[PDB]
RNA sequence: UAGCUAGUAGGUGGGGUAACGGCUCACCUAGGCGACGAUCCCUAGCUGGUCUGAGAGGAUGACCAGCCACACUGGAACUGA
RNA sequence: CCCGCAGAAGAAGCACCGGCUAACUCCGUGCCAGCAGCCGCGGUAAUACGGAGGGUGCAAGCGUUAAUCGGAAUUACUGGGCGUAAAGCGCACGCAGGCGGUUUGUUAAGUCAGAUGUGAAAUCCCCGGGCUCAACCUGGGAACUGCAUCUGAUACUGGCAA
């Protein structure tokens, strides 16, 4: 805080690491979803979040979250993880794109459509 | 040409024998247009008595600002508890330009094109008291040429 | 004329030659403090008359051995 | 990159007549103003701060048919020019090409006037300019071509040109159908009651 | 120890106009009666007298205009731990103007107007607001 | 070889020529000694279109500097005055 | 990461280069660097600039331009301005 | 680029609507399905979930994700703190370091003023010009807050002498 303190010592702030260990931070990463899921939230909320365990394509092994209503993942079914936490399950740090590699679009839905994976419905 | 607009309105809590009491406080400020601002804090159990009884302290207990053509005239630093405040005169740097709750206290008190800048705490009871204290110490070139000569 | 600096002998024991510490009194760039700070430079004289904790005037010249490209031109204030 | 849809709805949400649908008859007297601008319209909206100043930017660009990032742009070249930014940002709203053949009774709208200036209907200092935003500089003259002369639509403009009040700043003249933007418009030759340190203040956060 | 005889001034000062004092003494020195020079012909203070032989002793005859007090923030801005040496162009003005900043240049003890006009920068000693 | 050469800076379809003295070996937007005037080979029909630095050229001449063959028709060009 | 350095630091003489120079060799001296951070370790092409910022700064250095380095990997010279 | 032809004819999505944050109701579900940036919603009349109607914001885009700066005065040089919130070494002595009462003379290193050389061009900024305008290109200037040298000033700081 005096000037010659900060000549023989300056100021640091830390450097803040990442939520999403995704390497290189990239957008999106894909993996092979070892196993998938269903697991029990923390204390105050009570669901059957259906979740995935990945092993991605730069070695890291992550579990990760499966949007919307309802999917048709099993065990090999190659995914695009995508980064975003899920605050409500204990260590999943990341989402599935919907929509994506082997990861089909959300059945029957009409709004929000986008972030779920479906085409707009023809009429 | 009064000017009246309420910045906040709060649920604040007692806490007697049985059960809790709610009560409603409201914070105003009212200003003419051209200096005269005040601020008015009221306190009631329903939200139109609140901001009743507001309005009628801030009506009274209203300070003079030696205003420049539509603006401040140097910059000033007002402090109060915890909130520390500047503002910059902007001469002519458009539109009132500052926090919640000191653009309402700037809005009605005539001044337009101000920049601010609050720091410290940002509660609103105690950034409008840091902004009357800031304008009110703000002296003019008329009052600075009248106490030490010419 | 010519360019020259001013320092203080810092150590002798060498043949024929000498290192000379230059203080340069420079502003700090984010803090506004004047520092000092010096310059440690290897520096020619034929014989040697220089001793230690001189003042000399020193100018720069050819390269002589590594580094060393600087000789001196005036010896002053020798007082021990 | 332009509105197309209902305009007095545009005209109802904002409260005040934005001169939308300018045309044939006199004051609404079919619009429901200021009645719903939705389903839930009837209920009054208690607004924020955030949303005073949003609804008077909105107002501004629903006025003179401008989307965002070509306001924001105006924002930007209104803020680095000499003066006063409310005024400034008027300013280069007004000496829209499409607005510049609205206010000489060219068109009855704004959107009608677009449509000259688009279609080649239009020519400034005798050259054709098919653009909404060219910047007419003071002292120019923008008229109607041959073709698109002696077309219905514009004679009926000029007809209800002088129901309106002659802008100060322009040179109307209609029997040869030409005109001459002659100075900048001061703000206090234009409408009087939008607040420009609103929109200084939106785009200032 | 003292170590910026010219901010123990300005303390002076400032404890004087904060106590309704009437008159200041201090020891003396070239650069305090150059600065309450300044500070007389500004109008901050109503007069300075030096006396004494051997040990010389200003003394300020403070200013309040109304009950309030002349001297409204007198701050020390080049301290020992950090010297600030301004050019013409750096040169500032306090209180937008309504305020002198106590310059030492070359030709002498200034205020920020004198100097910026006299066209050379130094070393700003001193804010009087 | 230094050369006085024009150098191609304007847009795609609209080119804008910058005459400078540069090393000849070295690209032709790259690196120059100093520039010497211009050439638009639109600008409009105005006033200009072309303005060139006789003095410096004159100069890099006298050094040793060749010349183009578009900077020598710009210079037959500009004459003295036309 | 607190000690590092024996062609190492300097001198004399011989050689070498287009050119000064431990550049190289013989001999002599015992120096030199280092807490104003040497040495070691991790990372990294550098700059004009770019992005953000009221500013001071913070991050970065894709395109465009200046400089350096590399040309499968390790080394070497030949020709030649 | 200009002119002629036929006909509105070939040409609108995306996110959001509990608070922050502009924009609300009905129906389905009933701690489920699910949502979520934070606060947190959902255990039967959910403006927070899913659909519909309606609206809001942007628009040939719109959202999400990753990354940077901002907000963050939450590393504070500008511009923070330390009795009790985190923070005064258990207390001293003291080297290197930082700072140093007062007067006169000299120097002029810091400091200040001017000049010169340089700080490539582009980029940013200003005043203009050309592409129908704009983006873009471009003319002239300003700027590049720097460094070096020379000429001065001597109040403050430093050196030297008393």
């Amino acid at each position: 805080a005096t000037v010659n303190q900060l000549v023989r010592k300056p100021r640091a702030r830390k450097v803040a690491k990442s939520n999403v260990p995704a390497l290189e931070a990239c957008p999106q990463k894909r993996g092979v979803c070892t196993r998938v899921y269903t697991t029990t939230p923390k204390k105050p909320n009570s669901a059957l979040r259906k979740v995935c365990r990945v092993r991605l394509t730069n070695g890291f092994e992550v579990t990760s979250y499966i949007g919307g209503e309802g999917h048709n993942l099993q065990e090999h079914s190659v995914i695009l993880i995508r980064g975003g936490r899920v605050k409500d399950l204990p260590g999943v740090r990341y989402h599935t794109v919907r929509g994506a590699l082997d990861c089909s679009g959300v059945k029957d839905r009409k709004q929000a459509r986008s972030k779920y994976g479906v085409k707009r419905p023809k009429a | 040409e009064l000017q009246e607009k309420l910045i906040a309105v709060n649920r604040v809590s007692k806490t007697v024998k049985g059960g809790r009491i709610f009560s409603f406080t409201a914070l105003t400020v009212v200003g003419d247009g051209n200096g005269r601002v005040g601020f008015g804090y009221g306190k009631a159990r329903e939200v139109p008595a609140a901001i009743q009884k507001a309005m009628e302290k801030a009506r009274r207990n209203m300070i003079n600002v030696a205003l420049n053509n539509g603006t401040l005239q140097h910059p000033v630093k007002g402090v109060h508890t915890g909130s520390r405040v500047f503002m910059q005169p902007a001469s002519e740097g458009t539109g009132i330009i500052a926090g919640g709750a000191m653009r309402a206290v700037l809005e009605v008190a005539g001044v337009h094109n101000v920049l601010a800048k609050a720091y410290g705490s940002t509660n609103p009871i105690n950034v409008v008291r840091a902004t009357i204290d800031g304008l009110e110490n703000m002296n003019s070139p008329e009052m600075v040429a009248a106490k030490r000569g010419k | 004329k010519i360019r020259t600096l001013q320092g203080r002998v810092v150590s002798d024991k060498m043949e024929k030659s000498i290192v000379v510490a230059i203080e340069r009194f420079v502003k700090h760039p984010i803090y506004g403090k004047f520092i000092k700070r010096t310059t440690k430079l290897h520096v020619h004289d034929e014989n040697n008359e220089c001793g230690i904790g001189d003042v000399v005037e020193i100018r720069e010249c050819r390269p002589l051995s590594k580094t060393k490209s600087w000789t001196l031109v005036r010896v002053v204030e020798k007082a021990v | 990159a332009r509105y197309l849809g209902p305009k007095l709805k545009l005209s109802r949400r904002e409260g005040t007549d934005l001169f939308l649908k300018s045309g044939v008859r006199a004051i609404d007297t079919k619009c429901k103003i200021e009645q719903a601008p939705g389903q839930h319209g009837a209920r009054k909206p208690r607004l924020s701060d955030y949303g005073v100043q949003l609804r008077e930017k909105q107002k501004v660009r629903r006025i003179y048919g401008v989307l965002e990032r070509q306001f924001r742009n105006y924002y930007k070249e209104a803020a680095r020019l000499k003066g006063n930014t409310g005024e400034n940002l008027l300013a280069l709203l007004e000496g829209r090409l499409d607005n510049v053949v609205y206010r000489m009774g060219f068109g009855a709208t704004r959107a009608e006037a677009r449509q000259l200036v688009s279609h080649k209907a239009i020519m400034v200092n005798g050259r054709v300019v098919n653009i909404a935003s060219y910047q007419v500089s003071p002292n120019d003259v923008v008229s109607i071509r041959e073709k698109a002369k002696k077309q219905s639509r514009v004679k009926a403009a000029l007809e209800l040109a002088e129901q309106r009040e002659k802008p100060t700043w322009l040179e109307v003249d209609a029997g040869k159908m030409e005109g001459t933007f002659k100075r900048k418009p001061e703000r206090s030759d234009l409408s009087a009651d939008i607040n420009e340190h609103l929109i200084v203040e939106l785009y200032s956060k | 120890s003292m170590q910026d005889p010219i901010a123990d001034m300005l303390t002076r000062i400032r404890n004087g106009q904060a106590a309704n004092k009437a008159a200041v003494t201090m020891p003396s020195s070239k650069l305090k009666v150059a600065i309450a020079n300044v500070l007389k012909e500004e109008g901050f203070i109503e007069d300075f007298k030096v006396e004494g032989d051997t040990k010389p002793e200003l003394e300020l005859t403070l200013k309040y205009f109304q009950g309030k007090a002349v001297v409204e923030s007198i701050q020390r801005v080049s301290r020992p731990g950090l010297r600030i040496y301004k050019r013409k162009d750096e040169l500032p003005k306090v209180m937008a103007g309504l305020g002198i900043a106590v310059v030492s240049t070359s030709k002498g003890v200034m205020t920020d107007r004198a100097a910026r006009q006299a066209g050379l920068g130094g070393e700003i000693i001193c804010y009087v607001a | 070889m230094v050369t006085i050469r024009l150098a191609r800076h304007g847009a795609k379809k609209r080119p804008f020529y910058q005459v400078v003295v540069a090393d000849s070996r070295n690209a032709r937007n790259g690196r120059f000694i100093e520039r010497v005037g211009f050439f638009n080979p639109i600008a409009s029909e105005k006033e200009e279109g072309t303005r060139l630095d006789l003095d410096r050229i004159a100069h890099w001449v006298g050094q040793g500097a060749t010349i183009s063959d578009r900077v020598a028709a710009l210079i037959k060009e500009v004459n003295k005055a036309a």
